């Protein structure tokens, strides 16, 4: 178990993988150019994880970029660290998308999918050991939920010995690109259940309250919420990215997070909450550190857990900090609210440290977390696709790219199983 | 041994009869005489 | 007459190189294998060349191969202050590791390694003149160890019939817990391994860290510190095979005097002092203060009351400078004094023996260069205890079936659980019968 293969596609997805790459080589320590400069060892003890070994004292991020639209790739390269990528491993077309799930996954996608999977196959080729597959992109968009969800499926069934990864974003009627969100959405959640392993849900919606409400900024760009983005896959990733026995690799992890095959939809939490470029008059102690990251406020998901019950959760310290009062805070939040937690799966919450903790960040404490809460999100979908969904209205541009009007029931029928499945688990008992 | 699994049991058995009950047209949606663009046409004609 | 000791797993591994550096400072070998006194490059026939086997160049090489799916353990062992003792061909590293599941160990990435670990067990098993039997390290919860155990005990009846195999295992604590499932892989590598063992010593984690956190003062006790008490613990029971002793002198005398039943074959075992290398230094202790030491819970490995229990068999090992008539009046005194209940059909005497060797430990260690040293080791139904707080741990989960579609994922029926189960049931059900 070693290397991880990452993509990212569409404008969301490539956007908010841009940042990401730029979180975590600013952490381990890389320049834009791709030259190691740190002063810590730990920092490259696991750095092939995320990065090709290039000659000339190089670092180069094993990913692959993926898009239709053109300028994308040129808001990449043009972009601060758009030097480093690999130029065989930039692949796009130029047709578009146009928000269009059925144009990214049967038409203008597929057009490029083999293509894109050649040059996933040089970077695997190269590969010892490879782990898995990490994917970023949207779920109300064209290109990322469409062609996102083919490359799933025949990246899964060319190695199905290995893991499949995706963060996918959610459509949000408080920022809304489109009105066909739903749609997109409810498909691409239709192959994300039988398709990937994991699932980290990134709401857009909770963001935007988020950034609104806890941040006070009234108008929220795009950017604004790709920070909150970038802190939580930075987060989640530690266990992965430095040396720890817990959660060493995405099939560990998964194992011990995953109890039921398709319920792998997990909320993640981020404490504390941070602007961009913004002072810490008073860094966050550790109780409150522990408090805030299972508090509601501070989750990605729009929703409440104290509506749902834990079925696992993976917390994770960075910084340096006593560990004593790290195990010591847990069992306060674990026992204090146990009616808000599964019993039946004993010692459910683990906990890994790290110690070069985040950008600018003295301590932060992130947290995952798979909820039979995070069904709220799914309601809210299976409600706003339905609404539109009884009428037929919208179907037209799908079917007139050539989909099956079966291929929508199959998907809300699906969907509103796995929330009648979340509130299954929910309902459970020692008996 | 449990409970709670057996509604969801209930569920997955379901799923994959809804399952069937599309692989049935598809492979039945073909057979001889099946095709030309007014296939749905032609199919509601002929039920 | 030569014995062989196998190691599976992260947590198998790491005990290995601990245990082989005590056995090197106790016989007086030293890291490139030379030996002061020896034998003339080469003699073969000494107490402790039931485990070394001696080279042309005098090189004392262990009997022992080393196995992991996944090599960043045993690279650690090649990499150490004593990579020149043995053979690259003694350490096996797989690819995958088995992600700390059973049937990714029993069967997927299992099956795929099983023939070339048995290719290496031959060729240390030929220069065995007389082969009595094997030894073997592993863990409850992780991958490597639950499953290629039990394939390896399996295929291990069958390639050397029946000699003897004796087994040592690591209970999970939830303490330095890593995984969800350790139960399960816990519960299986039983089922699977119950017949093909011979003796079975168990390892609570847990007991370990309370006594680290008792009588050494880590309050955080990190992997190395554990091991390195376990070490200690095992040089005692095994001490007897290696030099000319008493008591436990044979692989099959461990199943006549503690086995009256190879079902029942989970012997508490329990070694004083316990001290720090820093701490007290007062006056050292009798031979009676560490066989009093013997029948307390916080020197116990597995954490159970043998009060609320029958005892069935009982030794005790002793080493450094100890004087028999002082055992005799100990044991005297406990004999009389507690209310140690042995069942009925069981020789309630306790065979003892020395070895009139100082107990060397570790230079520099987190334990003390002591003086004098008992280990007992009771089989006794309490020992019950360790297995309820599995089946609890288990029952909440098989009521739920998570975590079971991993499983299922790699080759393994669902029936399977469905007999690991009752089997336990059962174990447990005659560790109750053997009392009244
Ligand atoms: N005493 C002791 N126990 C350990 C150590 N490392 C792990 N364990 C225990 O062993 C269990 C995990 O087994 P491991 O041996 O680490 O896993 P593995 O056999 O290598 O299997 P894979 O990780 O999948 O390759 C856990 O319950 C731990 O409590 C150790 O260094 N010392
Ligand atoms: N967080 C974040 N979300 C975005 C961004 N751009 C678009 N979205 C969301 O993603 C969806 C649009 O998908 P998009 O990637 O633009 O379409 P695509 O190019 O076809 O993949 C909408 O629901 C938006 O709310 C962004 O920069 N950041
Ligand atoms: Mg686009
Ligand atoms: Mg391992």
């Amino acid at each position: 178990m070693r290397e991880i293969v990452h993509i990212q596609a569409g404008q969301c997805g490539n956007q908010i993988g841009a940042k990401f790459w730029e979180v975590i080589s600013d952490e381990h320590g890389i320049d834009p150019t791709g030259s190691y400069h740190g002063d810590s060892d730990l920092q490259l003890e696991r750095i092939n994880v995320y990065y090709n070994e290039a000659t000339g004292n190089k670092y180069v991020p094993r990913a692959i970029l993926v898009d239709l639209e053109p300028g994308t790739m040129d808001s990449v390269r043009s972009g601060p660290f758009g030097q480093i990528f690999r130029p065989d491993n930039f692949v796009f077309g130029q047709s578009g998308a146009g928000n269009n799930w059925a144009k990214g996954h049967y038409t203008e996608g597929a057009e490029l999918v083999d293509s894109v999977l050649d040059v996933v196959r040089k970077e695997s080729e190269s590969c010892d050991c490879l782990q898995g597959f990490q994917l970023t992109h949207s779920l109300g968009g064209g290109t990322g939920s469409g062609m996102g969800t083919l490359l799933i499926s025949k990246i899964r069934e060319e190695y199905p010995d290995r893991i499949m990864n995706t963060f996918s974003v959610m459509p949000s009627p408080k920022v809304s690109d489109t009105v066909v969100e739903p749609y997109n959405a409810t498909l691409s959640v239709h192959q994300l259940v039988e398709n990937t392993d994991e699932t980290y849900c990134i709401d857009n919606e909770a963001l935007y309250d988020i950034c609104f409400r806890t941040l006070k900024l009234t108008t929220p760009t795009y950017g604004d919420l790709n920070h909150l983005v970038s802190a939580t896959m930075s987060g989640v990733t530690t266990c992965l990215r430095f040396p720890g026995q817990l959660n060493a690799d995405l099939r560990k992890l998964a194992v011990n997070m995953v109890p039921f095959p398709r319920l792998h939809f997990f909320m993640p939490g981020f404490a504390p909450l941070t602007s961009r470029g913004s002072q810490q008059y008073r860094a966050l102690t550790v109780p409150e550190l522990t408090q805030q990251m299972f508090d509601s406020k501070n989750m990605m998901a729009a929703c409440d857990p104290r509506h749902g019950r834990y079925l696992t959760v993976a917390a994770i310290f960075r910084g340096r900090m006593s560990m004593k009062e790290v195990d010591e805070q847990m069992l306060n939040v674990q026992n204090k609210n146990s009616s808000y937690f599964v019993e039946w799966i004993p010692n459910n919450v683990k906990t890994a440290v790290c110690d070069i903790p985040p950008r600018g960040l003295k301590m932060s404490a992130t947290f995952i977390g798979n909820s039979t809460a995070i069904q709220e999100l799914f309601k809210r979908i299976s409600e706003q696709f339905t609404a539109m969904f009884r009428r037929k209205a919208f179907l037209h541009w799908y079917t007139g790219e050539g989909m099956d009007e079966m291929e929508f029931t199959e998907a809300e029928s699906n969907m509103n199983d796995l929330v009648s499945e979340y509130q299954q688990y929910q309902d459970a008992t020692a008996d | 041994s449990n409970c709670v699994k057996e509604v969801e049991k209930l569920q997955e058995k379901r799923e994959k009869r809804r399952l069937q009950q599309q692989e049935l047209r598809e492979k039945r949606a073909q057979d001889v005489d099946a095709t030309n663009p007014n296939y749905e046409i032609m199919c509601m004609i002929r039920d | 007459r030569e014995c062989i000791s196998i190691h599976v797993g992260q947590a198998g591994v790491q005990i290995g190189n601990a245990c082989w550096e005590l056995y090197c400072l106790e016989h007086g070998i030293q890291p490139d294998g030379q030996m002061p006194s020896d034998k003339t490059i080469g003699g073969g026939d000494d107490s402790f060349n039931t485990f070394f086997s001696e080279t042309g160049a005098g090189k004392h090489v262990p009997r022992a191969v080393f196995v992991d799916l996944e090599p960043t353990v045993i690279d650690e062992v090649r990499t150490g202050t004593y990579r020149q003792l043995f053979h690259p061909e003694q350490l096996i590293t797989g690819k995958e590791d088995a992600a700390n599941n059973y049937a990714r160990g029993h069967y997927t990435i299992g099956k795929e390694i099983i023939d070339l670990v048995l290719d290496r067990i031959r060729k240390l098993a030929d220069q065995c003149t007389g082969l009595q039997g094997f030894l073997v390290f592993h863990s409850f919860g992780g991958g490597t160890g639950s499953g290629f155990t039990s394939l390896l005990m399996e295929r291990l009846s069958v390639d050397y019939g029946k000699k003897s195999k004796l087994e040592f295992s690591i209970y999970p604590a939830p303490q330095v817990s890593t995984a969800v499932v350790e139960p399960y892989n816990s519960i299986l590598t039983t089922h699977t391994t119950l017949e093909h063992s011979d003796c079975a010593f168990m390892v609570d984690n847990e007991a370990i860290y309370d006594i680290c956190r008792r009588n050494l003062d880590i309050e955080r006790p990190t992997y190395t510190n554990l091991n390195r008490l376990i070490s200690q613990i095992v040089s005692s029971i095994t001490a007897s095979l290696r030099f000319d002793g008493a008591l436990n002198v044979d692989l099959t005398e461990f199943q006549t005097n503690l086995v009256p039943y190879p079902r029942i074959h989970f012997p508490l075992a329990t070694y004083a002092p316990v001290i720090s290398a820093e701490k007290a230094y007062h006056e050292q202790l009798s031979v009676a203060e560490i066989t009093n030491a013997c029948f307390e819970p916080a020197n116990q490995m597995v954490k159970c009351d043998p009060r609320h229990g029958k005892y069935m068999a009982c030794c005790l090992l002793y080493r450094g400078d100890v004087v028999p008539k002082d055992v005799n009046a100990a044991i005297a005194t406990i004999k009389t004094k507690r209310s140690i209940q042995f069942v009925d059909w069981c020789p309630t005497g306790f065979k003892v023996g020395i070895n009139y060797q100082p107990p060397t430990v570790v230079p520099g260690g987190d334990l003390a260069k002591v003086q004098r040293a008992v280990c007992m080791l009771s089989n006794t139904t309490a020992i019950a205890e360790a297995w309820a707080r599995l089946d609890h741990k288990f029952d909440l989960m098989y009521a739920k079936r998570a975590f079971v579609h991993w499983y299922v994922g790699e080759g393994m029926e669902e029936g399977e659980f469905s007999e690991a189960r009752e089997d336990m049931a059962a174990l447990e059900k005659d560790y109750e019968e053997v009392g009244v």
